[PDB]
RNA sequence: GAUGUCGGCUCGUCGCAUCCUGGGGCUGAAGAAGGUCCCAAGGGUUGGGCUGUUCGCCCAUUAAAGCGGCACGCGAGCUG
RNA sequence: GGAUGUGUCGUCGCAUAGACAGCCAGGAGGUUGGCUUAGAAGCAGCCACCCUUCAAAGAGUGCGUAAUAGCUCACUGGUC
């Protein structure tokens, strides 16, 4: 998991999800498995 | 960047832009909304940002020179006077001031030689393009 | 541009999207203000190479040619816009931008081609004929051919108003 | 494995 | 939106208040939803109409059909996962009802299943989850893919058969 | 060496042998002899030595194996015909040289049985797309 | 018309930007041993040589031998 | 700085003669395009980005290997 304030897409499968209250990064990859929180 | 020679000294102030046209030496623009103090060496990480991203080209222009020369805390004190005569020199841009605008390069292919270049001022900017036609 | 009111007072409109201009010639200076999104939409186009229809309040088509426009700075938008009235067989002088066509001989070359300066202005345009374009060739240009104004043809008898040996456009080298 | 050309390889 | 509503023979849909109660050949069952979340049965078919449209309310639509449709498949044919053991010596029993796993631990995994839920070892190898309740079957099943996930070098323990698992291979 | 079967799929020179660089553990990993294709395969390579005519094998189990040799290639005819050993970095800037259409005659006779262009005029504007990237000008042609 | 200054010793206590324990994502994570980031302050966090020292180096260990704050905590408590 | 968190205004846009997302299926031949290297075949880096057929399929998305390969995409048809 990679915990950066500054969260977007890597490539052509992250779907920025949006759950309780906190924005994700969901991606086939998990190098990409971003979260703001 | 740093000017080959002046007086050496100044002070501060500010009020919305004056010389910043628009279109001019490019169809593409990258513009200033934000009352700055643009460091000389703020501009280089800029230009060359931008090179790298242009493999060939040049057709990129950087209107905004430094004529502003700063000072420095000598350490500490405050026992004497004028100080830090080499500190660092800026450029002063004003909101509507243009201090970039490619040439030759797709819109996305420009749309990103100021990307980059932006993250590395302290102020917001927005790309321009054409219909700017006061004077030439 | 069924732009109607015309007063001092641009408080109705300021707020609600609508421009503010004003034409003239040398006899009817009347004052002006038309509509935001239209001129917005409108001097897009025709720019200022394009008379178009003012038919103030009440019905009154008056022809007339963008002059000098002021837009604010910090945002993108225009304030103000300087019509002036179209004539019959003179109107005075025009802005004519410059362009380009086919594939440059300097482009795949070696470097790119660049246009020392966009719009052109020339001599005695001819109302109900003044071009709202101008194409220049290119092709034949290579590493260093400079084209100036001595140059472009003309649309049968304008005549250039810029000196004749000033570079419109010049293929720039690499690097 | 291990190149395209002098002489070595892959293979499993 | 949604709106198609197949609700065969067996079932039967009592509406009566927010609470949606159902019941059918493999057992009268019950969901809960929305009130202001307009449904009822037309004729044969049914549908979940809606008030207002947009999001807070299409969300809420989107949610009803679905759920009721499984009350549908529920009662008139019932759920039930197949899940497969994985790797050397992997295995699952069976102690009455009660999945027995077998995977690699030092002291093997004994699962229950919940009063709603029934377990199925074809083979030692391979597991199936039947159910009521289509939640539950995914619910419940879901722990034991969880006594032992698949590890990312070999894919080994519990997975849902055609479990597409790519190895990072290592050394 | 091992009990493995499937596909492979090369490109070895033509009046060439086949030494460690072109095969050796390359195709020989996969059940087969380098020896008898030394041979059988230089042995088409006759009637068109001087290139690297590009062939494909086809495996099957224990030490069995096929090959359908292709045509060779023709940069090399035209280096010769330019009077050049290598290629060029910049294909539109430095070009090779200029040849004539009745060179490309020759290359849809014998390249016909890759070539599915519909008829003449279809594979003869097939074969200038290669010619016109590389670096070789087109002679002649329509109007004049 | 006085708010005693360094270091140590005694006594704590609180913060976390966690030294070790505990939970987790990614890893270039094969196992073992590590890297990193995320959660987490319950509790723990050795004894010596040199130097007033603070630090730091060095001995020998260790799960670790955390970094700071409370008038660089603490002299109507001592040393000095 | 980041973001399918809403409200309101503006722009393209592309579209029942039946799109988007879902699905089945396809997927081109030249060519491992030419170039540089111990080599690098739609995907390390220079140059271009043409031909053929077609309802089609671009010397080309990204992942992948020492290049292969393999896996999908842009273009195509039916199901709604
Ligand atoms: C020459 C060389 C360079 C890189 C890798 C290589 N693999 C082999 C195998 O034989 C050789 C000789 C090389
Ligand atoms: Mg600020
Ligand atoms: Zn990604």
């Amino acid at each position: 998991m990679k915990v950066r304030s500054s969260v977007k897409k890597m490539c052509d499968n992250c779907k920025v999800v949006r759950r309780h209250g906190r924005v994700l990064v969901i991606c086939s990859n998990v190098k990409h498995k971003q979260r703001q929180g | 960047k740093r000017t080959k020679f002046r007086k050496q000294f100044r002070g501060r102030m500010t009020g919305d832009a004056k010389g910043g046209d628009y279109v001019a030496f490019g169809d593409y623009g990258l513009i200033a909304m934000e009352p700055a103090w643009i460091k000389s060496n703020q501009i280089e990480a800029c230009r060359i940002v931008m090179s790298r991203h242009f493999r060939r080209g040049g057709k990129i222009y950087i209107r905004i020179f430094p004529d502003k020369p700063v000072t420095k805390k000598p350490a500490e004190t405050r026992m004497g006077k004028g100080k830090g005569a080499v500190e660092y020199w800026v450029s002063v841009v004003k909101p509507g001031r243009v201090m970039f605008e490619v040439a030759g390069v797709t819109e996305e292919q420009a749309k990103e030689a100021f990307r980059l270049a932006g993250h590395k001022l302290p102020i917001q900017t927005k790309m321009v393009k054409r219909e700017v036609y006061d004077e030439a | 541009m069924e732009l109607t009111a015309k007063p001092r007072t641009p408080k109705q409109k300021l707020d609600e999207s609508m421009i503010a201009a004003v034409a003239y010639n040398k006899e009817n200076n009347v004052s002006f203000a038309l509509d935001r999104k239209a001129f917005d939409r409108a001097f897009r186009q025709q720019s200022t190479t394009g008379l178009f229809d003012i038919t103030v309040e009440g019905g009154e088509t008056f022809p007339a040619l963008v002059k000098a426009v002021q837009m604010d700075k910090r945002k993108r938008a225009p304030i103000h816009v300087d019509f002036y009235m179209v004539t019959y067989g003179e109107p005075v002088e025009v802005s004519v931008p410059v362009h380009t066509t086919g594939r440059s001989q300097g482009e795949v070359q070696g470097g790119l081609v660049d246009i020392v300066v966009h719009n052109l202005q020339i001599v005695a345009p001819g109302p109900r004929r003044i071009p709202q374009e101008l194409v220049v060739d290119v092709t034949k240009m290579n590493i260093g051919d400079h084209i100036t104004a001595g140059d472009i043809k003309l649309p049968e008898g304008c005549t250039l108003a810029a000196d004749p040996e000033l570079t419109v456009v010049s293929v720039l080298p690499p690097r | 494995s291990c190149t395209t050309c002098e002489c070595c390889c892959s293979c499993s | 939106g949604k709106q198609p509503i197949a609700v065969p023979s067996g079932v039967t849909v009592n509406a009566q208040d927010g609470v949606f109660k159902v019941k059918g050949p493999k057992g009268e069952l019950t969901v809960p939803y929305n009130t202001e979340l307009t449904v009822r049965q037309d004729g044969d078919q049914l549908l979940v109409e809606r008030p207002s449209d947009a999001q807070k309310h299409r969300a809420l639509h989107g949610l009803t059909r679905t759920l009721v449709a499984n009350a549908v498949k529920g009662v008139s044919d019932g759920y039930t996962i197949n899940l497969e053991l994985r790797g050397v010596g992997f295995r699952a029993k069976l102690t009455g009802k009660a999945l027995e796993m077998n995977i690699g631990y030092s002291h093997p995994v004994i699962i229950e299943p919940p009063a709603g839920v029934t377990f199925a070892v074809p083979e030692p190898t391979r597991i199936d989850v039947s159910g009521i309740d289509k939640q539950l079957v995914g619910q419940v099943a879901a722990n034991v893919r969880k006594v032992r996930k698949p590890d990312a070098y070999h894919g080994k323990g519990v997975r849902f058969v055609g479990e597409q698992i790519a190895l990072k291979a290592g050394k | 060496m091992k009990k493995v079967a499937g596909i492979v799929k090369l490109q070895l020179p033509a009046g060439k042998a086949t030494p460690a660089p072109p095969v050796g553990p390359a195709l020989g990993q996969y059940g087969a002899n380098i020896m008898e294709f030394t041979k059988a395969f230089n042995a088409q390579t006759a009637d068109k030595g001087d290139a690297i005519i590009p062939v494909e094998i086809t495996i099957y189990a224990d030490r069995s194996f096929t090959f359908i040799t292709k045509t060779p290639p023709m940069s090399y005819l035209i280096r010769k015909a330019a009077g050049i050993g290598k290629g060029s970095s910049t294909p539109n800037k430095a070009k090779v040289g200029k040849l004539n259409w009745d060179q490309v005659l020759e290359i849809a006779k014998t390249k016909m049985p890759d070539l599915n262009a519909g008829s003449v005029e279809a594979a003869a504007n097939t074969v200038a797309g290669t010619a016109r990237s590389m670096g070789v000008t087109v002679e002649g042609g329509p109007n004049a």
